């Protein structure tokens, strides 16, 4: 328990310094331009930016665990979660096998756990994931964009084959969608915003000229407009796409070969990639409280120069009331840097042991796309990432790097708020 | 979670040095580390960074004359220091980026003349 400052001072001097900095308006006003600064690095720039670079990667993660192992998932089944007889229902713009499509067409068996996906459970997995390779694709936004939307995402499904009942779409009045040519519009909300789809119905006959399946099929367009693509939004389409994944828990098989990087286990149920699964969520759920600071930062601008109320020297126990501000920014600026850096953490493979880590390492962050655009669904797609995964972390981390003094200029600016507070007080 | 600087000294001014920072593999390991000092009257500047893979950079205040390095078997990392101006004399730390809590002891860089 010290008597004085000057026996406080003696052992600690960076307090005396950092005393004499509170009681200096150019000093407290360079601080505060250091925020402004800072802040735009966080949430006005993209790729210098660790908070969008890990929201990218939180992301990145969910869309490649599924571009890793969605074609080796089982689907199939009729609506409601029932098994179906001779059902073959396909997604288009999907990392199939060779392909870029997902057929669904394991009959008989129930959909359900260690067992078939649902067509039910595959379609509200498919619209996440056309979404986010749609935003991924034409690139995300800065942080505090987050009033912006994507012109038009579009997907189409087909079902076809005796008993099929995917395409029967119901409608809230409790009436069909007219199946040939019928189109109709629906809402749902993404973040706070109503967002309308067109969806819509065409019959192809079997004989119709190049319908290659020489089966009659119903397709399926739905096409949203105005889809908003601020990380809240995209981060709530992830977790929608990973919980999707991880609640229908569905059964997979891969085989292996010789030559490759090993999946292991070879076959079993998704959710079994519990290390996975935890982690992307871990990521997602981070990448959200990291956003939310957003708001705390553009809640207290620090662009209003601060000074000695009324032309005469700058008092720090009357003069400060904006150092609540102050101090609220700059913790909200380091809550989102380490949020940032706790998510790179999260999935980045030298940390990682085991299978986990040979699923990132073999798997996640690679790519055998032969590089495309972000979003790129092709034919060699399937069992890899396909989401800059690597690229990302790499990224992330060289954004952190040349956030060095921006965050040293942080730490200051909380200090010096802090103590303007304290003084404040009394 | 430990920092432990060592290799400073006091030189004449042209003089060179290299830092060294055992860190925890916690710290270290995955992560961008980086360099410190703390001039007398003055907090704590970033001086270096290093990410995983081995790429550096800079401040404007040390560009050309520093060399930032990580072993990343030893969980170690150093700072080469050459072309040293009395400017540089403080204590200097490492830590990671972003900045674990608890820093190290730092070692003291004492640069002045004869
Ligand atoms: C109520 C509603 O609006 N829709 C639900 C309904 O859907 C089926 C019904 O509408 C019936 C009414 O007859 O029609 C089915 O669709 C027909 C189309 O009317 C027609 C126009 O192109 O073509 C039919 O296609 C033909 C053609 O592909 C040939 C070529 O090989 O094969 C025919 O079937 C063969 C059969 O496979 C052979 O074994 C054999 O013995 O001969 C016959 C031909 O006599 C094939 O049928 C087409 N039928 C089918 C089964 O595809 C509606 O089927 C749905 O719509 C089509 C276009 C596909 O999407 C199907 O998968 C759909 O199920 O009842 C359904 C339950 O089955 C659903 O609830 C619908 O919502």
């Amino acid at each position: 328990n010290y008597e004085n400052l000057s026996k406080l001072l003696t052992r600690y001097s960076t307090l005396n310094t950092l005393i004499k900095l509170s009681a200096d308006p150019s000093a407290i006003n360079a601080a505060r331009e250091n925020l402004g600064a800072s802040a735009k690095n966080l949430i006005g720039d993209t790729k210098n930016s660790p908070a969008y670079q890990a929201v990218l990667l939180a992301i990145n993660a969910a869309v490649g665990f599924w571009n890793v192992l969605g074609y080796a998932t089982q689907c199939g089944g009729n609506a409601n979660g029932q098994e179906s007889t001779s059902s073959t229902t396909i997604f288009n713009n999907e990392p199939g096998y060779r392909s870029t499509s997902i057929t669904c067409s394991l009959n008989r068996y129930k959909p359900g756990y260690y067992g078939p996906m649902s067509i039910e459970n595959f379609k509200k997995l498919n619209e996440a994931y056309q979404i986010l390779q749609t935003a991924l694709n034409k690139g995300l936004p800065a942080l505090k964009e987050n009033n912006g939307t994507i012109k038009d995402v579009t997907y189409s499904y087909i079902c076809y084959g005796e008993g099929n009942n995917n395409c029967e779409i119901k409608l809230a009045d409790g009436q069909k969608l007219q199946q040939n040519g019928g189109s109709e519009t629906t809402t749902q909300t993404i973040d706070g915003k109503t967002v309308s789809t067109t969806i819509s119905s065409k019959v192809v006959d079997s004989t119709a000229a190049d319908n290659t399946y020489k089966q009659s099929y119903t397709e399926i367009t739905n096409a949203l407009k105005d889809v908003p693509d601020s990380a809240q939004a995209l981060l709530a389409q992830a977790s929608t796409l990973i919980n999707t994944i991880n609640t229908a828990c569905p059964y997979f098989s891969v085989t292996n070969k010789s030559g490759g990087p090993q999946m292991e286990p070879t076959r079993g149920k998704l959710c079994g990639f519990t290390e996975e699964i935890s982690a992307i969520q871990k990521m997602i759920t981070d990448a959200q409280e990291l956003v939310n600071q957003t708001s705390v930062i553009n809640e207290h601008e620090q662009s209003t120069p601060v000074g000695g109320n009324n032309g005469k020297p700058f008092n720090p126990f009357t003069d400060a009331s904006f150092a609540q501000g102050m101090l609220a920014n700059a913790s909200a600026q380091a809550k989102m840097l380490n949020l940032a850096h706790q998510v790179g953490q999260t999935i980045n493979p030298d940390n990682l042991t085991g299978t986990f880590k040979n699923f990132v390492t073999g798997f996640l962050a690679t790519c055998n796309n032969k590089g495309s655009p972000p979003g790129t669904v092709t034919t060699q797609t399937f069992a890899s990432g396909c989401a800059y995964v690597e690229q990302t972390i790499t990224n992330l981390n060289n954004s952190i790097a040349h956030f060095g003094t921006q965050e040293q200029q942080i730490q200051q600016a909380e200090n010096i708020a802090d103590t303007l507070v304290n003084f404040g007080s009394h | 979670v430990q920092l432990q600087e060592s290799g400073g000294g006091l030189v004449q001014p042209g003089g060179s040095l290299r830092l060294s920072c055992a860190a925890s593999g916690s710290i270290f390991s995955g992560n961008v580390m980086g360099w410190y000092r703390q001039a007398p009257g003055k907090l704590r500047e970033w001086v270096a960074a290093i990410t995983p893979q081995g790429v550096p950079n800079y401040a404007d205040s040390v560009k050309g004359r520093f060399t930032i390095s990580r072993d990343n078997a030893k969980n170690m990392l150093y700072l080469q220091m050459s072309s040293l101006k009395p400017e540089d004399t403080a204590l200097y730390y490492c830590n990671r980026l972003p900045n674990y809590r608890s820093w190290g002891q730092g070692t003291q860089v004492t640069v002045s003349s004869h």
